[PDB]
């Protein structure tokens, strides 16, 4: 989901990135189941 | 010749007018205000505002 960092760029700029949060953090310093199948 | 006093009565009628002004608003904002075209996102409210 786009949230709190891609939000502003998607709104004003026009682009968005999947992991923009980690990019920004880097440029500045900062359940299972069991089914029946055949193997 | 002498003169007697004079009296008189009179009436004035009103004049009537009116004003006007339009205020048209859009359909997208109408549906975004009520919630009819809302969404569960972080991008809907950003435009409802």
């Amino acid at each position: 989901v786009i949230a709190n960092t891609n939000l502003v760029t998607a709104l004003v700029m026009g682009k968005a990135v999947s992991n923009m949060d980690d990019v920004a953090r880097y440029l500045l310093g900062g359940g299972s189941a069991r089914v029946r199948a055949d193997l | 010749p002498a003169d007697q006093p004079v009296h008189n009565y009179m009436i004035k009628r009103l004049d009537r007018r009116s004003l006007n002004a339009a205020f048209s608003i859009a359909v997208e904002a109408l549906g975004l205000i009520s919630g009819e075209n809302l969404d569960g996102t972080h991008i809907s409210s950003a435009m409802r505002l």
